Formats: C-alpha cells, sequence, structure tokens
C-alpha cells in the first residue's frame, strides 16, 4: 500500500568533485552531514516500510555499500539498476520500466535534498483533500533578472502552469479555458521548486501506453486539461495538480547553490 | 481633508440598455421604485462633498427636472449642484477637455463613472489614499476592487482582468474575453519591462467592476497634454503605466463588501435580487432614506409600504416588494418580482421571478415568467412572456399576445421589435 | 413482449413445484409472478410462507 | 499503542462526566492496523456530512473489507487473535469520539457471528459464505428499513406539504429527495443550522442540487418564521427504553416549540437503533469536542483569521464549552416510524422483545 521511490543520477549541471570515477551523485559530503542521509531521516520519519531506489549506469554497487556501511537504516532497501537510460532521459524512463512493482501510492524523492520543512503534513495533506498530485515551493535565500514562473491558489491550493523561462516566446501566453474555470490564479516570482513529488493509485496506465515526459515534468501535471477539446484518456476523480508554499530556508542544488548551502548548515 | 469636489458622469451607457432610453433617460430611472441616482447622490452625502458637478446631455432637460425636484438645490446642504452642457453622444475625454478648459479644481477630486450602488465606508480610503500620497510625490489616482460573487460563470458581459501588488497595490494590464457565448481568443499577452522591481505579483480575474476613481491635480493636465485618450479604464491607466511619465504611480484597493455597477439587463436583474435579499445593510428599504417613502419590512422576505390593498385567498413566494396605492384583485401567486407605486389590478396574475416598474394597469388573466414592464406601460388580457423579455416606455398591450425568449419591445412612439401604439406583432401600426 | 407457458398448460397442476419472484409484500401475503408456469400472478397467504425476523 | 494524555484545556468545574481530549496526526503507528480504519478516524476527527446511520455503514464496509483482506494463519486458528483485533479498533475508535448503539449492536453481531461458524471448515469457502450474509444483513436492517421507512412516511404524509428539518440524517434527506422526484408533490423544506456545525446548510445543498425550496434558518431567529408550520421532523440518532430522544444540538427546543404552538413532533428511525440503557437528562452521558471549532469567524470552516479570539489559558479563567449531543423530551415526540411499521415513543422497548 505504501511505498518511495528514490531517484539517483549524475552531476551534469554542477561546475566543480563529480567527474570522479568513485564519487557518485548521491554520496556526496557537502556540510558535515552526507547527501542521503537527510533524505534516509526523511523516509524514516514518514514511516514508509518498502523503498526501492533506482541506480543510473554509472556506480552499481558504491551505492549499495553507502546503504550498507556507516549508517542508522534499520529498513530493507532494494538497490535497482535498469539498462534504458541515456541522459540526453532522467528519472521518466525508469518510471516507465518499473509499474507493476507498484502496488498503491508511491512517492519521488530524488538523492539531491536539502531540507529543514516539517515532513508528515506534506503527506497527511496528501492523503486527506482526495487529490491526485502534490508538489512544494520554497522562498528564494534573503541573506545578503531571468528566473522562473509559478502559478499558485489561495483559500484549497491549486497548480496549474508550472513552465519555465529556457525555450519560449518573448511575450507571456495565457489560455482562455485554462482560466474561466478556475478564476484565481496567483503567479509567483520568488518561490522555486523542491522536486517533491506525490502519486496516486492511477497513474501506471498512462506510460505504458503513450510516453511524452520529459525530466518528469513535461507530461506529469499539465496534460491535467479537461477543456477545448478532450481528446486524452482519462482514469476515474478528475485530474488536478497541488501545490503548498513554506517558510523555512531549504531548497534544490543545481547551480552554484552548494556554496550557499555549506553556509547555511552551519548556525 | 475638509473641503472635497465631485464629478460624476450619468448618461454615458446609452443603446446598451436597447428597449429602452427614448423619451426618459438612463440614469433616472428606478431600481426599486427609487431612482439610481439617489443612491450616489446619499454616497457623495456620505463622503462629505461640497461641491458638485453633473454632466447631462441626452434627455438633460429631464434630468435637470429631477435634480430640481431633489433636495439638494435648496441651501440647507454642504453641496451644490451645477450642470455640464455637452452635445448628444460623446467620449469621456471631450468632457475631461472641458472641465480642465473651465478650470474649478484645487486639490483631490472624485470622477465617477457609470452608475454604482455601494455600502462601503470610504473615510478609512481617504485616508490611506492621503497617507500613500505623503509617502511619494508622483501618484494619481486610487482604484477600488471588490471579490465576485462565487464563480464568473452568470457573469459573461465583464471579464475584468487585474495584474496586482502585495506590499504597495498597484495595476498593470487590463484584458477581455467572450469565452462561452463564442469560443475564438486564447491568446493575452503581458508587458516584460517591469518585473524585479515590484517582486510579488498577485492575478486576479474574479474581481467586480466598479469604475471609481479618487484623483489629485495631474489628471485634467495629463488629458490636456495627450489628447489621443478616449476612455479611462481601457487606454488611460495603461498607457500611465508602460511609460509616459517616469515615476507616476497609481493606487489599487481591495473591499470585501457589495459594489456592483449597472451595465446590462441580467446584471441589473441580479442587483435587484441582491437587493431583494439581505446583502445590503446600510441600504435598506425600511430605514426610508428618501422621507417620502413608507417601507417596512415583514415576514418571508416581503417589502410592503403604507396603505395596501389585497383580496382575499392568495399565496406568497419569497423575495417580493409591493408599493403604496396598489388595488389588488384575487389570484396573485407573487414569486421574486418588484412592483411600483401605484397599480391597478384585475384578476388572477402567475408571478415567476417578473419585474413591474411604476404606475402600471394590469387587466385579467397573465402567466408572467422573468421579463419587466417599464413604467407607464399597461397591460390588457391574455399576456403571456419567456425568459429575458424587456418591455419599453408607454406600450399599450391590448389583447390576446404570445411572445418567446429574448423578445425586445421598443419604447418610442425605430430599429427594433414591437411598437408602442395598439397591438404588437399581431398588426404593424405606428412610426 | 415477453409471455407464454414454460411447460405445456397455462395453469399449474397439483403438488408440483413453482418458483416466484416477489415485488411487493406485506398486506394479505404476496401475490406476485411466476417463473415456471406462465407470468400470471399466484398467492401466498402470511401462513405457509413460514417455515421456522419474517420480514426481512 | 500510539499517543495517551497531555492535551490543552482545563477539566473544568461544570459537566465532567465524559472524558475531553487522542491520536488526530499520525506518528508512530503499528505495524499491523488496516489503513482504512486509520482514514476513516482521521475523517471523523473533522467530519461535516455523517450523522449517526452512514457512520454505522462505512464501518460495516471497513470490516467487510479487513474480512477480505484476512487470511487463516498456520499456526493460529481463525477465532484466536481476531477478536483481540476487534477490541483493539474499539479501543481506538473510543479514543478518536464516543460511538452509537447502532454501531454496538453490529459489534455484537459480528461477535455472534464469530461464535455460530465452527473452525473446521475450509477457509476460502468460510469468508465468501460470511460476506454474502453480512451483506444480505446490509440489505435488510439498513436499505430495507430505509425503503419501509419511506413507504410509512408517504401514506402518512398529505398532498402539499411544509416540512421543517435539522441535522444531517440521511434517512430524511433522501425521504426529502424521494418527495421532489419520484411522486411529484409541492414541497418547502425550512432546515436550521448551527454555529460549530454545518449540517444544515450541506442538506440544503443537497435539497438545492434536486431542485427543492429552501429557507436557511437559525437558532437566534426562530419564532419569527412558525408565526404556517404544519409538520416537523427531527434528526434522530438513539431512541432510550424511557421514551427519550438522545439526538444532536439544538431539537429539543424545536420540539418544546412545536408543542406550545399546535402541532406534535414527528421523529424517523431504524428497528437497530433502538437501546436498552436509560437515561433522562444531558448531564448524564455528554458527547464532547475541542473548544477550537468556536474560536473563528464563522462564513466558512477554513478560514484563519487574526482578530481577538483566540486564548484559552492566557486571559484570566475562560471556559469555552460546548455540547454536541443533547435530549430531547419524552411527551413531545409521538410519532416513530420504524422496521416493525408503526408505533409510539411511549412503546419504548417492545420491539427490542420482538427483534
Amino acid at each position: 500500500s505504501i511505498q518511495a521511490f528514490v531517484f539517483c543520477g549524475k552531476g551534469s549541471n554542477l561546475a566543480p568533485m563529480q567527474h570522479s570515477t568513485r564519487l557518485p551523485k548521491a554520496l556526496l559530503p557537502i556540510g558535515n552531514r552526507p547527501m542521503i542521509e537527510y533524505v534516509l531521516d526523511w523516509c524514516d520519519q514518514a514511516d514508509f516500510k518498502e523503498i526501492s531506489v533506482v541506480a543510473p549506469v554509472d556506480e552499481i554497487e558504491l551505492i549499495e555499500s553507502g546503504l550498507t556501511s556507516f549508517l542508522n537504516s534499520n529498513h530493507s532497501h532494494h538497490l535497482q539498476d535498469p539498462k534504458k537510460i541515456n541522459f540526453i532521459s532522467t528519472g521518466e524512463s525508469l518510471q516507465k520500466e518499473l509499474l507493476p512493482r507498484i502496488n498503491g501510492d508511491f512517492v519521488i524523492l530524488p538523492c539531491d535534498f536539502v531540507t529543514d520543512i516539517p515532513p508528515q503534513v506534506l503527506v497527511d495533506q496528501f492523503r486527506n483533500r482526495d487529490d491526485n498530485n502534490l508538489a512544494m515551493t520554497i522562498y528564494y535565500k534573503n541573506s545578503l533578472k531571468q528566473q522562473q514562473f509559478f502559478t499558485v491558489y489561495s483559500e484549497i491550493l491549486l497548480d496549474v502552469y508550472s513552465q519555465r523561462d529556457v525555450t519560449k516566446t518573448k511575450y507571456l501566453q495565457i489560455r482562455s479555458h485554462l482560466l474561466w474555470n478556475y478564476p484565481n490564479l496567483t503567479v509567483s516570482t520568488k518561490l522555486l521548486n523542491s522536486f517533491i513529488y506525490f502519486c496516486s493509485f492511477e497513474l501506471c496506465q498512462l506510460l505504458k501506453l503513450g510516453p511524452q515526459s520529459m525530466s518528469r515534468q513535461a507530461s506529469f501535471k499539465d496534460p491535467f486539461t479537461g477543456n477545448q477539446q478532450q481528446q486524452n484518456p482519462p482514469t476515474t476523480i478528475f485530474i488536478l495538480p497541488n501545490e503548498t508554499l513554506f517558510i523555512r530556508a531549504n531548497n534544490l542544488n543545481a547551480y552554484m547553490d552548494a556554496n550557499r548551502f555549506v553556509l547555511k548548515i552551519k548556525s | 481633508e475638509d473641503r472635497l469636489q465631485a464629478v460624476v458622469l450619468t448618461d454615458s451607457y446609452e443603446t446598451r440598455f436597447m428597449p429602452l432610453t427614448a423619451v426618459k433617460p438612463r440614469c433616472l430611472l428606478p431600481l426599486a421604485n427609487v431612482p439610481l441616482i439617489e443612491y450616489t447622490l446619499e454616497f457623495l452625502a456620505k463622503a462629505g462633498v461640497h461641491e458638485v458637478f453633473l454632466i447631462c446631455s441626452s434627455h438633460a432637460n429631464q434630468i435637470n427636472d429631477y435634480i430640481e425636484n431633489s433636495k439638494w438645490n435648496l441651501p440647507w446642504s454642504p453641496f451644490k449642484i451645477t450642470t455640464i452642457m455637452s452635445p448628444e453622444a460623446r467620449c469621456t475625454g471631450d468632457v475631461m477637455r472641458d472641465l480642465d478648459n473651465r478650470g474649478i479644481i484645487t486639490g483631490d477630486f472624485i470622477l465617477v463613472s457609470g452608475d454604482v450602488l455601494t455600502n462601503i465606508d470610504f473615510s478609512k480610503m481617504l485616508e490611506f489614499h492621503k497617507k500613500m500620497h505623503l509617502q511619494d510625490k508622483d501618484h494619481i489616482s486610487t482604484m477600488c476592487l471588490s471579490k465576485a460573487s462565487t464563480y464568473p460563470k452568470t457573469r459573461t458581459i465583464e471579464p475584468a482582468a487585474f495584474v496586482l501588488d502585495k506590499s504597495t497595490s498597484r495595476c498593470i494590464y487590463y484584458q477581455d474575453l467572450p469565452l462561452p457565448s463564442s469560443r475564438e481568443k486564447t491568446s493575452i499577452q503581458i508587458d516584460p519591462e517591469l518585473l524585479d522591481n515590484v517582486d510579488e505579483f498577485v492575478i486576479r480575474n474574479d474581481l467586480i467592476d466598479c469604475r471609481i476613481d479618487i484623483c489629485t491635480s495631474h489628471v485634467p493636465l495629463i488629458f490636456q497634454e495627450n489628447f489621443d485618450y478616449q476612455s479611462l479604464r481601457t487606454d488611460f491607466v495603461k498607457g500611465v503605466i508602460s511609460s509616459d511619465i517616469l515615476g507616476k504611480h497609481i493606487y489599487a484597493y481591495l473591499t470585501d463588501e457589495y459594489a456592483v455597477r449597472v451595465e446590462s439587463w441580467q446584471t441589473y436583474d441580479t442587483i435587484s435580487q441582491d437587493f431583494l435579499g439581505r446583502w445590503c445593510y446600510p441600504l435598506v428599504l425600511d430605514s426610508n432614506i428618501q422621507d417620502d417613502q413608507t417601507y417596512s419590512y415583514e415576514s418571508r422576505h416581503i417589502y410592503k409600504e403604507k396603505d395596501v390593498v389585497l383580496a382575499q385567498s392568495c399565496k406568497i413566494g419569497k423575495c417580493t416588494a409591493i408599493g403604496s396605492g396598489t388595488k389588488i384583485g384575487e389570484g396573485t401567486k407573487i414569486e421574486n418580482s418588484v412592483i411600483g407605486r401605484n397599480c391597478q389590478i384585475g384578476e388572477n396574475i402567475r408571478i415567476k421571478n417578473s419585474f413591474i416598474w411604476d404606475d402600471c394597469i394590469i387587466g385579467n388573466n397573465s402567466i408572467i415568467d422573468h421579463s419587466l414592464i417599464a413604467s407607464n406601460a399597461t397591460l390588457g388580457s391574455n399576456v403571456r412572456l419567456n425568459d429575458g423579455c424587456i418591455i419599453g416606455f408607454n406600450v399599450k398591450i391590448d389583447d390576446n399576445m404570445d411572445l418567446d425568449r429574448n423578445t425586445k419591445i421598443s419604447a418610442s412612439p425605430q430599429d427594433l421589435d414591437d411598437q408602442t401604439l395598439a397591438v404588437s406583432i399581431v398588426g404593424d401600426k405606428g412610426v | 413482449t415477453s409471455h407464454c407457458r414454460f411447460y405445456e398448460n397455462k395453469y399449474p397442476e397439483i403438488d408440483d413445484i413453482v418458483m416466484v419472484n416477489v415485488q411487493q409484500i406485506a398486506e394479505m401475503g404476496a401475490y406476485v409472478k411466476l417463473l415456471e408456469y406462465d407470468n400470471i400472478e399466484g398467492m401466498i397467504l402470511l401462513s405457509e410462507l413460514s417455515r421456522r425476523s419474517i420480514q426481512k | 499503542p500510539g499517543i495517551s494524555s497531555v492535551i490543552p484545556t482545563v477539566l473544568e468545574q461544570s459537566f465532567d462526566n465524559s472524558s475531553l481530549i487522542s491520536v488526530k496526526e499520525l506518528l508512530l503507528n503499528k505495524d499491523l492496523i488496516h489503513p482504512s480504519i486509520l482514514l476513516l478516524t482521521s475523517h471523523l476527527a473533522h467530519y461535516k456530512i455523517v450523522g449517526s446511520i452512514p457512520r454505522c455503514i462505512a464501518m460495516l464496509e471497513v470490516f467487510q473489507i479487513v474480512i477480505k483482506d484476512y487470511q487463516t494463519p498456520k499456526g493460529t486458528t481463525l477465532s484466536r487473535n481476531l477478536t483481540s483485533y476487534l477490541s483493539h479498533q474499539i479501543d481506538l475508535l473510543k479514543k478518536a469520539r464516543p460511538l452509537s448503539v447502532t454501531m454496538g449492536n453490529a459489534i455484537r453481531w459480528l461477535k455472534q457471528e464469530i461464535s455460530l461458524i465452527d473452525p473446521s471448515t475450509p477457509d476460502k469457502a468460510a469468508k465468501k459464505d460470511l460476506c454474502e450474509k453480512i451483506g444480505q444483513f446490509a440489505k435488510e436492517k439498513i436499505e430495507l428499513a430505509d425503503q419501509l421507512i419511506i413507504d410509512n412516511a408517504s401514506t402518512q404524509i398529505e398532498e402539499s406539504t411544509t416540512i421543517v428539518t435539522y441535522g444531517s440524517s440521511k434517512v430524511l434527506t433522501e425521504l426529502l429527495l424521494h418527495n421532489a422526484i419520484s411522486l411529484k408533490k409541492n414541497i418547502k423544506v425550512i432546515v436550521v443550522d448551527s454555529r460549530p456545525l454545518f449540517e444544515g446548510r450541506k442538506m440544503a445543498e443537497t435539497l438545492r442540487n434536486a431542485g427543492v425550496n429552501v429557507m436557511y434558518a437559525l437558532i437566534t431567529s426562530l419564532d419569527t418564521i412558525f408565526n404556517d408550520v404544519d409538520y416537523v421532523f427531527l434528526g434522530a440518532h438513539s431512541i432510550l427504553s424511557n421514551g427519550f430522544l438522545y439526538s444532536r444540538a439544538g431539537t429539543a427546543m424545536l420540539a418544546m416549540s412545536a408543542k406550545r404552538r399546535n402541532i406534535p413532533v414527528l421523529v424517523c428511525c431504524e428497528s437497530l437503533k433502538f437501546s436498552q440503557r436509560v437515561q433522562l437528562d444531558s448531564v448524564t452521558f455528554n458527547e464532547l469536542a475541542d473548544p477550537n471549532d468556536l474560536v473563528n469567524i464563522d462564513y466558512e470552516n477554513p478560514v484563519e483569521r487574526r482578530g481577538n479570539k483566540g486564548a484559552l489559558l492566557n486571559q484570566f479563567i475562560k471556559e469555552r464549552k460546548f455540547e454536541k449531543k443533547k435530549l430531547a423530551m419524552e411527551n413531545k415526540p409521538k410519532g416513530n416510524k420504524i422496521g416493525g411499521k408503526k408505533g409510539s415513543e411511549g412503546e419504548s422497548k417492545d420491539a427490542s422483545n420482538e427483534e
């Protein structure tokens, strides 16, 4: 009934450490405490029994070793290596591969995490409010240009539009049918996505038949559209994504943020 | 803060109310027995205006007469009414220009466009405006906003879009779309110049239009400078925003209280319904603002004035109003309708969500379902109407007539169906 | 249209067995349609129905 | 076991018959508890819709699900630890929120069933017939009983009637729906609602969703609408063996008003709702909830507002206690429509011996 999938890959976006043959993306010392330590703590807090970690082509046994030695764990962790990984494909191709192993609801949590927020309340929200998908956004660093945009709702708390500023037209465009149904659409600039994903029971059917997803963002939350034409088969509860805001300083790592995280950790 | 002057824009959205306006004007018309300008006047009084400017053009003489008859020409009031003359059918810019040419304004002035019925205490708002002005020199006008009724699905005529701020509250963009009536457009474009200077953005579409502005002594000068502007909401504010004068800012204000402007028929109906319910707290008929009125609130949402004659064996519904001097016979099954002052009724009228204005004579046997009857128009025998029917001024409806949905009736004794004289669409007669 | 007898004749005999589908109850007993012999109604009084919660 | 003791708000000088607090947020749970029970508990903790009748049905469904998921172990027999598990479940439920008589009855029935089937029959064959039997039972003492109630109402209710109702009893809603759509009658349904619960509101909404003329009523404005009203139905929960209705919120007042002003009160009830336990006042056994529900300004349930209220221990002695279930009188409600067709409230437990 309850399970979690842990995403692992390779450091491509990072500049300075990751290109070494023996050092993996999952096992990295940034600020004394390891990268997958926090994730393990989170999982422990969440009371999930069976957790299966998905591994890339590189590092097959190192991750296992990490899981085993040094660390409290006390849980049956399984590390599996699928074949269809090309990177040029982060985790969607892994997700597509592993679907009969899923019995109930699954939670997606990557290897890279800096976390400080309460973990139970997300899960509880996911459980209660009768929703298929839930994601998290956290404030930008307040300590002394083109960024990213996200949509939020305030009363129920919903997500509608999530597209970035990488590849788009010069003028920002909004759809008419996407605006009339659900009238209030607050667009924030400061918020950053922490890449925490929650999935319900009815998601396994779509991946095996028609793949369209890129970086677990393109065809995952955006194809919720039951407007204009309706030419895609749904699984029945209407398809609706959700979002929740948090105050504490805990975010993602991609660019030169590692050095800031170091500064943060010591307090 | 003492000594204030206000400019009220009356007679602006004619022909939009297509069946009416031929002899009698738009603003002079009553909501529930009492005219729409009266509320505005009351609001002005509450605010504390000392000099009132009113614009009249079409059917202006009657308006003037009404003003004269109202209790404000007499010297007891702090404010006096002066009329501005203008040619038939004009834009809001020309009038502004004329006003500027005349030259009266010293300091802050209130510009109200359209017909607004509102219950918000405004002293606080004024104070806020003052405080904001005291912050920085280059600041112009204040705007009013209110949360929409449930969902904007019945409100198709007003698709007002707003981009706002949390910290300082400033508007950016305005857009309109049809959608369920006609499915055509799917694109809206937003300005990319200023983003990081504001940081916080709240985009909202579910907001009721008010079109009320509290303005400083800059607007007429601005209008003089750039004479390309036609309307204040569509072109002007946006223009100001998009680097017209560098450093100038505008205000946005939010209030949860009831404030809706009249522009279409369905909207008007909704407003009437709201009034019938207990949504308005300072604006209830039982208080009697006009002093000539003698209305009193009764059980089961029924409004009644003093001295009403009604015959035995009748059933009543919900959210109804009955004026004074009404002579009603046996039958009436009244549900969700307003009836004007002094109305003679024969026998048996089945009423479902109807509407009747001042001085109407209804004959014998009529089944009326969701339609409006104007002033001095008489109903004969056998009248049956469908949803969303509007009857104009002085229409003498004779014997045996049947009409379906969206049938409009003329007021002039020109372009629309059903003539004011004898028999409507059963024998074509008249001019 | 669905009608006609199942075996040979419209009317049942003596000691023979019939299956009934009950539509409404509690007035006299059960005067309901048959499935073993035609669609003509057959009645039981409130005594022969019980062998040993009677309404449920 | 979980979490016990350590709770805000004082014990109070007035009204302390029952324990006032329990688990709401899940932390450190036993690795044997079925998730459906947990979910139910989570729901009940902050519920708006259900009341007495649907709750029991839900519980039954949950039990059925559990049975379906259950299989006989190699070591321990079918009747070895099941009873213990049931007891544990009951204890959890009690900890969460006090329970009804119907639930107790259901539990008793389950226990009886457990005893009836001897541990010798094939396991697959056992549960196959068990779940069918349980379904049959459900059909009989609930759905069929509801139907019976409806039919009783039908013969008694005249052409074109005005009905005044309270709460969120499902049976009454069903009846109203029947009146609206299936029989087609002129109905005026006045529904009354209180501060902490929006059950009346919900009922009104449901009625609207069908197409009925509804008047929304309040406790502050009661006498204005009566002085016209012909028939009044109350939201039934349990009838005691004295002749008193243990029911939700300000129904007693309504009953009193009815008694004062001409017309008697009517109550629709199930055949299994009856209790052999006896009490004659509201002080005896009170059902309590947290005073946190009455802190905020009304309008809607979730608001989160800054104003004035929000002190229980901070200010100089402040007690903000309320009751969920009250007692309705004996002589005022006379009408009772049950599984045994006809009877009065004075006839307290004549159906209890008949079963």
